[PDB]
């Protein structure tokens, strides 16, 4: 996994996007040379133990979807260090250090039924209240869930659910 | 549904869509060609990933093979059909005979008993050897180990108890071979067949030819079928053939499986790898397990870590030892280190109790004076010690003794000694009754009686 | 009676009234693995190390690495069930066990849940596991004894009530016996005792369950199991429940007794989680701080002075002293005391009995080495007849370890050192001991009184037991109050000298052995 | 064999309030299966988030 | 004794079948924090002896 | 305000995060809130990109990844000077006996630089410590250094106390004593014996606990060490008792495993010798003032070979065995004559006097040695006139190197005795030309002062 | 999975323009300081065996010359330096 | 030891009897034939006996018998028909 190796390139790459006010181009250069690490030859390319720098121009050569300087420098360094399977992981940590800066959070509703949208006003709102963040919603439904709803952000859930109380209360018994 | 990614050795890891993953001790199986192999899962990493060891031949298998996975453990045939027949690590039939006709099936790997449901019996078991039942008896019920090097008896000694307790007791038995001679399997096997006896008897052998992962997961086949004869209500004795392969087979496939190594190279997790076994054979208030196990001690080292792990989960311990073998007396059982839960004078009765404990303090007296004797000879001595050692010396031999099972290798018939007649024996020597009789007017005799005969002829 | 079938449902009733069905919010993470009995949990933002976190089905992890991105936990049960993918929750809780009075002469695993099958505790609510000993200026000086009831460690090697002695040897020489004789021995003393396995054979705790019961101990007494078959993180934990248990009693002014059985286990447990969870091993691959692991285990064995009782009762009991006793138990292999793990314990106790596997092949049983044996405590935990008539026997036995030597040779000695060789051996075999045979301090004091002052100097080696056997009986029955004084008191006068030296003169003109 | 009997005692109470809280917890899941409504339901969302 | 606490054990088996039902509702009316005379009882009583 | 957040924890090693501007240096000290509880981190090292690998001065358990962690920007430093004098205090500098504020006028850092080999001055004024086989056989001089040697129960934290107790008493001396890995029994034994015994406001106390984590255990030496520097550095002559340096070395071991580096001879850390010598060489006696140490050295298994007894040698000026084989026969201090040195025990330094009383003492016993062998074969009567002269004379010394001790006063009731230098040299000197040959061997046991043995001759 | 001494702004330089030796390369940075030792990074030009002059007139031994960075030895007292000088 | 424990036997050659001038320098005692006489024709099982542990006991006799000897006319026999045998 490459979760720990990914947290440098992303926030070296989101700082640089800050200060170049170009953060929304990065993101898809990223989702791009994201892509590109997934084809099936591509992927055999990258176990290779070529050199570096001959890996980092193959990889160059199949993008021009990226910026001629900026791109094409992470990918070298990435390359210096064959850490270009990370990709698919400093996308996500971008993204998420975007999120982050621009104080806007995402929470799930999943839900017996969909709600009657005075219900979702409410639960935004509260929400902006549990977090400062602008929040986005988007509910889902379910019925092991029979009943209630259940608020999910981040990895903090409040357990609305009937099942969460049916069990919750078994286990006393 | 899933594919292989790795093959290292043993162990294989197969890929399963997220959300399909196999639960822990789940069995897989896989087309090695023209053949069937079955992999037992063992661990689960993360991604879908699960690691895996083949219980079989592990050549030929090709990254990218499509493995199915069947949902549930590795179960074994159990019950009355398993009687007088041989079987696989798997439960299949590894005679000639057809299908195991058995009405019921079940899971290796299950919990102990509670400890709610324990039994504790004191009622003494007897066996024609003069040592062990002198030195080390135990009971119906109870676990014993023989502990010795490479080739010091602690096979032949397992066939003489076999021989002794298990054709005079009526209950089924259950023998598991694991790590062991094929040769000797087989000789067991027609050994049986030939009197008669194979049809109260059930085999299980995962012998030294196969690969790590058989060796490693026979005995529990073993132990779970022991275990349906015990939960009927029955009585069962159970014989392994070398318990130490278990663990052995365990480091084989450690460093695989990406364990850190642990004291002198073992597994991290040894003693609960054994103890999640040894807590099983247990008897119980709805049934009774009586047990021998033999476990080999590697270059002789009583201290490595394996046979020092076991000693703890044994009532009565008999341990070989090669200098007392390389002298010819066999059995070659060491009466300063064998020892028994059951030596108690509330239990075996103040007599014996105090026999078995004169014969400990002549024979530690006796190795007390070893070095001196060594450097300056016997004649420093005093006049009581010449005596100390001339009775130790006679106590030594008269330990030894003829077995039924040993006459292939010296001619001389075997013997059986009763208890009430050796700790007479004992109780002569050590008082000095017999103490005008040559030494080797002991070597390889019955009761007392047979040494006084000896001396007679020389 | 159980007809009342009306308790059982009205008893349903009452949990489900006070069932509180608010919700509270909670913190959330997900397996991503699963071996041996450690999860990486992804997640988790907010875990706390020694968090409790709760798994599905009523099971537990205590989260021990909080890596950069994961969450390495140790489930505490059967880890088998677990799958990848699995929910997880972190409580906000510590681990907890039942603590209190009711649990005397019951049987429990370390979580405190009844194993014996008698029905529900009754216990007097819930401790934390892991606490910090009491401070430098909580403890008053250990003073008193805890009598074991044996001759050779009552007189050599005393053990005092807030002491911590271990008992070491290597296999099967004794070392369960002589603590559990230690604990039979306090079943009138007002000392409550609590007896903790590690990782043994269930068939064998059963077994000496059994004879504390035959015995009045069981009603005495706190047994805690973490049988072979458990997984590490109980097994591991185990000594601290039962810790948690015995300051239960200190804290509040009475006495405890504890005694780990092999915290050369509660190490190798100790070590396989540490090995699973990639920490970089030390020597005989034992992590780094397995030192601390026991330190701060024992020095909770404590004696606490009367004001931080009262503080701690908030005035409920005044001017008493609280006391928890402890002695761990170690095996060493072929005797080697240089290993890690021993040589950590050593360091940290109080006070060692070596028990010998020569000496206990020779019949010398206890097999307590007195040459090696020490206790820093010392005479300052005695009664002062002891403390009076167990200083000649330490010299005797010192002047005979120095000539011993010279047995082989003995025959060429000269008389004015045979006495003294032949002096040390009658010590010796008077030293021996039954096992299940405990003495009261009076029996001890005769005894040792008998040869001190030269009585047995005529008496033949073989017979020292009957002797001493006939000696017991008779003084049972021709000077019962005498007896009674001591036992009562423990106290030393020329008067009871001199009353000890009559019943000396009476016994070996007037009676056989 | 008074205290044998005694905890024998206990043992069985407890045993069988076991059994009855099954059956009770899985038979008032199977009563909110069909006393389930979409405004009482709504109501319990209402109540959740005013608690929130 | 043993074999008399087994007369008493199934004597408790017969009664507590009518307790059951009664919890079993008082619980779902606590979890849904309202009260429910429900219809189809059926279900109720194919629970209440089924599994006792 | 806090500028770092935590980032790993495992067991008792935290990880910080802080922003590439503001990076603690090594050996600072950072501070979290463990809840409602302050905990302060010692950095260990700078690693990566802005991370900090640190050890916990205090229970690790209920840390979170994230907390804030405000950083100090100078090493753990503690109260030192006057007021400091019979307090109690952990390594931190934080008192642990209740009675309040310590009043400090000033704060030290505990990292500190040793002298330059230009600042110090060797001179030989010896010690006088009031125990006789001590100031007899194993001299030692102001700024020197003493290791007691011995296994378990002989008796090196009794000796120490009594040394204290003699310097504080006769000599008035400030002490800091410093239980590197102190047993918490021990430590209220020792604390209500220099109570009782009314020494207690010479002393300043500093205990790392048992209980504690290895950082607790591995500082505290050097907390100790800094209050005497200061005494020092006020001109005085202080004198500084190091309970064990064997667990010094154990809390080594520990702090280097965590910190994961590779070990090496028989476990130690790679860095032994040098820490060994990072505390040693403070120890001095500068031109300004002197330091004078004492310290306990367990001796683990009687090999005196493994590297933690075998590095320190280096570094003792005298060094006294004890015995439990000598203590066994009940005469304490239970000093072994014949092993324990000095390097001050040279005529030019002593006097010819005191040398040659010493040497003859050794004589004397060297040939009783060699003699209880043939007594024990022969018996008493086969040996020549000055033969059994020489053992009478031998049996009456070895007892008169036994003396009672005002804090053993508690375990045998006697009170205890402090003998001068001149009455030890005069005794034993006395002793070996004859003079005292007509009284009997049990007049010189635990007697004190050689008059002492005139005087209880007659009623014995 | 380790890092290698490659870490945020470091990477973002190089994100700026991908060869630095427009950089003199007779000069470095600290990015690390432990035990004694430190790991210097840039140093192009150090030479096995060499002298590095740290601030205040204090030395380093370059003894591993990586594909990275330059590991020495303090000649010293070394609890002073800091990561960055 | 590992192959001892795989095997149906050693011959164990010494290498003190072999600088003896004894050889092949079969030390019996040690060696053994784990399927012992049934491997081998019927006359040289009749002729050989339990013959190995003879020669193993003259072997250690000699243990004993260099410097002092005892019963010295029958320990006489058998040291004699050992030493012609070896
Ligand atoms: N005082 C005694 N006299 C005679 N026999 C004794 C005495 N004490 C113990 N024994 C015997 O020694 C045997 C071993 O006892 P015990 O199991 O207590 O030793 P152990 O050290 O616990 O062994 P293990 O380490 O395997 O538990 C027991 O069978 C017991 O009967
Ligand atoms: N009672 C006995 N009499 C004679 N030889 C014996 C006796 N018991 C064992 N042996 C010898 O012990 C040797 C070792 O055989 P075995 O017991 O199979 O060792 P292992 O225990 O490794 O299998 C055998 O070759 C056999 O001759
Ligand atoms: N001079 C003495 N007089 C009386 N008892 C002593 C003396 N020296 C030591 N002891 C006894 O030795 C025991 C331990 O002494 P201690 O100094 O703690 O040994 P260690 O050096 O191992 O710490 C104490 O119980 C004490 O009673
Ligand atoms: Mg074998
Ligand atoms: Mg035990
Ligand atoms: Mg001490």
């Amino acid at each position: 996994e490459f979760i720990t190796v990914a947290r440098p390139y992303a926030k070296a790459a989101f700082d640089f996007a800050v200060e170049h006010q170009s953060v929304e181009r990065w993101q898809d250069m990223l989702a791009f040379a994201a892509e590109v690490t997934k084809n099936e030859q591509m992927a055999e390319l990258l176990s290779g133990a070529l050199a570096p720098e001959t890996l980092a121009e193959s990889f160059i050569a199949v993008a021009g979807e990226q910026l001629d300087e900026n791109g094409q420098n992470l990918i070298r360094v990435m390359a210096e260090n064959g850490r270009l399977n990370a990709l698919p992981d400093v996308l996500e940590q971008f993204i998420h250090l975007r999120a982050v800066s621009e104080a806007t959070a995402e929470v799930d509703v999943i839900s017996a039924a969909a709600l009657s949208e005075q219900q979702l006003a409410k639960i935004s709102a509260a929400m902006e209240k549990r977090l400062s963040r602008k929040v986005k919603l988007n509910a889902k439904i379910d019925k092991s869930v029979m009943a209630g709803v259940i608020i999910r952000a981040g990895d903090m859930v409040i357990d609305g659910s009937v099942r969460g109380r049916l069990e919750r209360l078994a286990d006393v018994l | 549904t899933g594919k292989i990614v790795q093959v290292i050795g043993a162990v294989v890891d197969v890929e399963f869509p997220q959300d399909a993953v196999p639960r822990v001790y789940d069995a897989l199986e896989v087309q090695n060609g023209n053949e069937r192999l079955v992999l037992e899962v063992q661990q689960q990493l993360g991604g879908g990933i699960v690691r895996t060891i083949a219980m079989g031949s592990s050549d030929g298998l090709r990254r990218g093979l499509d493995v199915k996975d069947l949902e549930h453990p590795i179960e074994v045939p159990v019950g009355k059909a398993t009687l007088g027949r041989i079987m696989n690590v798997l439960g299949e039939p590894v005679d000639m005979k057809g299908e195991i006709g058995e009405e019921e099936r079940w899971a290796i790997h299950r919990a102990a008993p509670s400890y709610e449901e324990l039994s504790n019996s004191q009622e003494l078991l007897e066996t024609g050897i003069k040592v062990i039942d002198l030195m080390a008896p135990f009971a119906k019920g109870g676990k014993v180990g023989l502990f010795g090097g490479a080739g010091v008896g602690k096979t032949v000694n397992m066939m003489e108890l076999i021989r002794n307790i298990a054709i005079e007791h009526s209950g089924y038995s259950v023998f598991a071979g694991v790590g062991e001679r094929t040769r000797e399997g087989n000789d067991f096997y027609h050994e049986m067949t030939d009197s008669n006896v194979i049809d109260k008897v059930s085999l299980v052998y995962g012998q030294m030819n196969e690969p790590p992962g058989n060796r490693l997961r026979v005995a529990l086949t073993g132990l779970t079928m022991a275990e349906k004869f015990r939960d009927e209500g029955r009585d069962v004795l159970l014989f392994v053939d070398n318990i130490y392969r278990y663990t052995l087979a365990g480091t084989e496939v450690s460093a695989l499986l990406g364990r850190m190594p642990s004291a002198v190279g073992y597994q991290p997790t040894l003693a609960e790898e054994m103890g999640v076994l040894q807590e099983r054979i247990t008897s119980t208030k709805t049934g009774s397990i009586t047990s021998v196990q033999a476990v080999y001690v590697p270059a002789d080292d009583l201290t490595d870590p394996s046979p020092a792990t076991t000693f703890a989960h044994l009532d009565a311990t008999v341990v070989l030892s090669r200098q007392i073998a390389s002298l010819g007396i066999y059995p070659a059982v060491d009466p300063l280190d064998s020892t028994s839960r059951q030596l108690d004078p509330l239990v075996v009765g103040q007599e014996h109790y105090d026999t078995a404990r004169g014969v400990q303090s002549i024979l530690q007296r006796y190795q007390e004076l070893k070095d001196i004797i060594a450097i300056l000879g016997m004649d420093e001595l005093s006049e009581e010690d010449k005596l100390v050692v001339a009775r130790a010396r006679k106590i030594q031999r008269f330990l030894s003794q003829p077995f039924f099972v040993a006459e292939v290798f010296t001619g001389s018939p075997g013997k059986y000694v009763s208890l009430k007649d050796t700790i007479r024996g004992f109780k002569g020597i050590m008082e000095g009754e017999y103490d005008h009789l040559p030494e080797q007017a002991f070597y390889m005799v019955g009761s007392i009686e047979e040494a006084v005969e000896k001396a007679k002829k020389l | 009676m159980q007809l009342n079938s009306t308790e059982i449902s009205e008893l349903i009733k009452q949990r489900i009234a006070q069932f509180n069905v608010v919700s509270e919010a909670h913190n959330e993470g997900t397996i991503v693995s699963v071996s041996d009995g450690v999860i990486r949990i992804h997640g988790l933002a907010d875990c706390m190390q020694g968090e409790m976190i709760s798994l599905p089905g009523n099971r537990y992890a205590i989260a021990l690495n909080l890596e950069r991105d994961s969450v390495g936990a140790v489930v505490m049960g059967p880890y088998a069930d677990l799958a990848e993918g699995m929910k997880v929750k972190c409580t906000g809780r510590i681990l907890e066990v039942p603590v209190g009075r009711g649990l005397l002469g019951r049987v429990v695993n370390t979580l405190g849940a009844p194993i014996d099958g008698k029905g529900p505790l009754d216990h007097d609510g819930f401790s934390a596991v892991e606490a910090i000993a009491p401070g430098v200026i909580e403890r008053q000086s250990v003073d008193q004894p805890v009598q074991t009831g044996y001759k050779a460690v009552d007189s050599m090697i005393p053990i005092g009530r807030g002491q911590r002695e271990l008992i070491i040897g290597d296999r099967q020489t004794g070392k369960t016996a002589l603590a559990i004789d230690a604990i039979i021995n306090q079943r009138d003393s007002g000392i409550k005792c609590i007896y903790v396995a590690i990782g043994q054979k269930a068939s064998t705790i059963s077994n000496v369950v059994r004879k504390l019961e035959e015995h009045g101990a069981l009603a005495n007494t706190i047994v805690v199991v973490a049988t072979a078959s458990e997984s590490a993180a109980l097994q591991y934990l185990a000594p601290y429940a039962g810790c948690a248990m015995g300051e239960y009693f200190r804290d509040r002014g009475e006495d405890a007794l504890i005694i780990y059985d092999d915290l050369s286990k509660q190490a190798v447990a100790y070590r396989q989680i540490s090995l699973l969870l990639r920490r970089p091993p030390g020597r005989e691959a034992f992590p780094g701080d397995v030192f601390y692991l026991h330190s701060r285990l024992l020095e909770r064995a404590a004696r606490v002075n009367a004001e931080y009782v009262e503080a701690f009762t908030k005035g409920e009991v005044k001017g008493k002293t609280g006391s928890l006793t402890a002695l761990p138990i170690i095996e060493t292999q072929a005797g080697d005391v240089s290993a890690f793990v021993p040589t950590n314990v050593i360091s940290i106790t109080d006070g060692q009995i070596f028990l010998e596997t020569n000496l206990f092949n020779a019949g010398i049983r206890p097999a307590v080495n007195p040459g090696i044996s020490v206790s820093r405590v010392g005479g300052a935990a005695q009664t002062k007849i002891m403390k009076k008539l167990s200083g000649g026997i330490r010299t005797a036995l010192a002047q005979y370890r120095e000539l011993a030597a010279f047995s082989q040779f003995a025959s060429d000695l000269d008389d004015a050192t045979r006495k003294q060789l032949d002096h040390g051996q009658k010590v010796t075999e008077l030293l021996k001991q039954k096992q299940y045979a405990p003495m009261s301090v009076a029996q001890q004091s005769l005894v040792l009184f008998a040869a001190e002052r030269g009585y047995l100097a005529d008496v033949e080696l073989s017979k020292i037991g009957s002797f001493e056997a006939a000696l017991l009986a008779y003084v049972d029955r021709d000077h019962a109050p005498l007896m009674q004084e001591i036992n009562q008191t423990g106290g030393y006068n020329d008067e009871i000298e001199g009353k000890l030296k009559g019943i000396l003169d009476s016994f070996k003109a007037t009676q056989s052995w | 064999a008074q205290a044998e009997i005694e905890a024998e005692r206990k043992r069985a109470r407890e045993e069988l309030r076991k059994q009855v809280a099954i059956l009770a917890v899985a038979g008032a899941e199977k009563i909110i299966e069909r006393s389930v409504d979409e405004a009482a339901n709504s109501d319990i969302v209402d109540k959740l988030v005013a608690e929130l």
